[PDB]
């Protein structure tokens, strides 16, 4: 009973950080040798754990988020991060316990002419809590005057696009993210390494 | 409308000084729920658009040197450039973005103070073969001096002129941070004609008096 | 990167009308607020217009009824249709996105010339050094380029070897409609009998080039 990490890193479309997929993987057999010995990924920071000793451990759950960013945000995918894409879109608790994966993904993301599909959330009232996931489109009050929801000065729609294009330089290229939680409760184990 | 009025029109400060511009904002654009200030500051070079130096009053951009700051609260606000580069020497704007209409300020130019140099003068009677196409252009020259603010009178039979001409200013030159001034007086031939002594007197705090560059029409100048 | 490239422009009557576009990658127009903005030559910055993301604006009171925005969403374009153009609309046009806090990205900039006023090479007259230049001090000579437009004009001296001491002035607008300009250098007066002097003025919007010597004058 192979846990299928194929369907989330080598899923055909990702999506949009501000809203993030999540998939709860339970009851099956993980080989995380298949991911840190894999050349394919620019990023591989793990938390909690150890990266190369994963296959000896076992969990409750196991949780994975994809969605797709720019390069220079990757590094806000991390604990204690600050930025429009960790306090708008994705955070991590402090205490995370899993493993942060990334990789360059400019040959499926960018489009000629810009990719316009990617969105990130711009504005907010408040930060995200950790693990939130927020999907509203309401317009966002940026000045003195109430906006009724409708667009006026200072009232802004709240998500933004990225515009990927091929030619773009390295840091602002789109990369796809996998985020695994490792989460351990009061409970039997049903993710276990072989 | 929010008038944004800036002072001074011009600054000059030393190289490696502080240099500090002030802007007023005939209401406040300090909203009470959120304490921003919705004021923000730009510079703009000849030639470029403005580039965004400061927002929310004190906030820098990225990539804005440490030398740039921002200060003030409600109507009245500060840039300040801490030492100054030569890089600096600019325009600089004040904005509200708090209602609109959105309006800026008059604008502040920034250039390097030097010590006063006395302009040269000379002045230069209208060529032959512009007299053959019906005008007469009478040229004043000042040539390198500091600071900017001169008078150039023009003096057609010791009569002194007013409304018949132009000046041109070149911008603070790069190596000796003087500036260069034309005035230029435009007459038709028959008006020239019907004088002889044609002079541009020049003051200037590098004169100890003023200066007057004169030549009579038909005599070799 | 964001990024605004703007095109259109250039010259046009009284009364007629110009379409000015602004190209923007890196962000989504419709997604966005975006101004224009007009700076008069030698003035300050003027608020246009505004623009929302719904495609709806407002505008300055100096410009409403004659200024209108429409955009292309797939092109991620702005447009600014002005019409019933007069002179004093004539200025240095500006894109430039409406940031929660401030215009953070600006086009290059457009210039609209609104002007009757025919397209015109100037003409070229000396600015002789005079003959009682002192001895051991400096002489000044000249040129002086009239009655020309559009704007520009560019002038060069011994076709670029003599830089030492230029000065070429801005150009004035005459009441006539036509600019006019000076440009001066400033040189030993024991050059005067042993070294040529001669200005090379440009004006390529009429396709106009003048070499003219510059020499003492006969008395
Ligand atoms: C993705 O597909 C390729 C197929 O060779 C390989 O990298 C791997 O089997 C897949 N990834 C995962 C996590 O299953």
């Amino acid at each position: 009973n192979l846990c299928p990490f194929g369907e989330v890193f080598n899923a055909t479309r990702f999506a949009s950080v501000y809203a993030w997929n999540r998939k709860r993987i339970s009851n099956c057999v993980a080989d995380y040798s298949v991911l840190y010995n894999s050349a394919s990924f620019s990023t591989f920071k793990c938390y909690g754990v150890s990266p190369t000793k994963l296959n000896d451990l076992c969990f409750t759950n196991v949780y994975a988020d994809s969605f797709v960013i720019r390069g220079d945000e990757v590094r806000q995918i991390a604990p204690g991060q600050t930025g429009k894409i960790a306090d708008y879109n994705y955070k991590l608790p402090d205490d995370f316990t899993g493993c942060v994966i990334a990789w360059n993904s400019n040959n499926l993301d960018s489009k000629v002419g810009g990719n316009y599909n990617y969105l990130y959330r711009l504005f907010r009232k408040s930060n995200l809590k950790p693990f939130e996931r927020d999907i509203s489109t309401e317009i966002y009050q940026a000045g003195s005057t109430p906006c009724n929801g409708v667009e006026g000065f200072n009232c802004y729609f709240p998500l933004q696009s990225y515009g990927f294009q091929p030619t773009n330089g390295v840091g602002y290229q789109p990369y796809r993210v996998v985020v695994l939680s490792f989460e351990l409760l009061h409970a039997p184990a049903t993710v276990c390494g072989p | 409308d929010i008038v944004m009025t800036q002072s001074p029109d011009s600054l000059a400060v030393s190289l490696g000084e502080r240099a500090t511009i002030n802007c007023k904002s005939s209401q406040s654009v300090l909203y009470s729920s959120n304490n921003k200030n919705y004021l923000a500051w730009y510079q703009q070079k000849p030639g470029q658009p403005p580039k965004l130096l400061i927002y929310w009053a004190s906030t820098r951009e990225s990539g804005v040197p440490d030398r740039f700051s921002g200060s003030g609260s409600g109507t009245d606000f500060t840039l300040t450039i801490s030492s100054l580069q030569a890089e600096d020497v600019a325009v600089y704007y004040c904005q509200q973005y708090y209602s609109l209409p959105l309006t800026f300020g008059g604008g502040t130019k920034l250039e390097i103070k030097r010590t006063v140099a006395a302009p040269s003068v000379f002045i230069f009677p209208p060529s032959d073969e512009q007299l053959k196409s019906g005008t007469a252009s009478v040229v004043c020259l000042l040539n390198n001096f500091y600071p900017r603010e001169a008078k150039v009178q023009w003096k057609v039979d010791n009569a002194l002129q007013s409304g018949n001409s132009q000046e041109s200013v070149t911008e603070q030159d790069s190596k000796d941070s003087t500036y260069s001034l034309s005035s230029t007086l435009t007459l038709s031939k028959a008006d020239y004609e019907k004088h002889k002594v044609y002079a541009c007197e020049v003051t200037h705090q590098g004169l100890s008096s003023p200066v007057t560059k004169s030549f009579n029409r038909g005599e070799c100048s | 990167q964001v990024q605004l490239v703007q095109s259109g422009g250039g010259l046009i009557q009284p009364g007629g009308s110009l379409r000015l576009s602004c190209a923007a990658s890196g962000f989504t127009v419709s997604l966005s607020h975006m101004n224009w903005v007009r700076q008069a030559p030698g003035k300050g910055l003027e608020w246009v217009s505004i623009t929302y993301g719904d495609g709806n604006s407002d505008y300055a009171d100096s410009v409403k009824g004659r200024f209108t925005i429409s955009r292309d969403n797939s092109k991620n374009t702005l447009y600014l249709q002005m019409n019933s153009l007069r002179a004093e609309d004539t200025a240095v046009y500006y894109c430039a996105r409406e940031y929660y806090y401030g215009m953070d990205v600006w086009g290059q900039g457009t210039t609209v010339t609104v002007s009757s006023a025919s397209t015109k090479g100037p003409s070229v007259f000396p600015l002789a050094p005079s003959s009682k230049s002192t001895s051991g001090g400096t002489a000044a000579l000249g040129c002086l380029v009239k009655d020309y437009f559009p704007e520009p004009v560019t002038v060069s001296w011994n076709s670029g070897a003599l830089t030492s001491g230029v000065h070429t002035f801005p150009a004035v607008l005459q009441s006539s409609g036509l600019y006019s300009l000076s440009s001066v250098v400033t040189v030993p007066s024991s050059s005067l009998g042993t070294q040529t002097y001669i200005c090379n003025v440009n004006h390529k919007p009429s396709n106009t080039k003048v070499d003219k010597k510059v020499e003492p004058k006969s008395c």
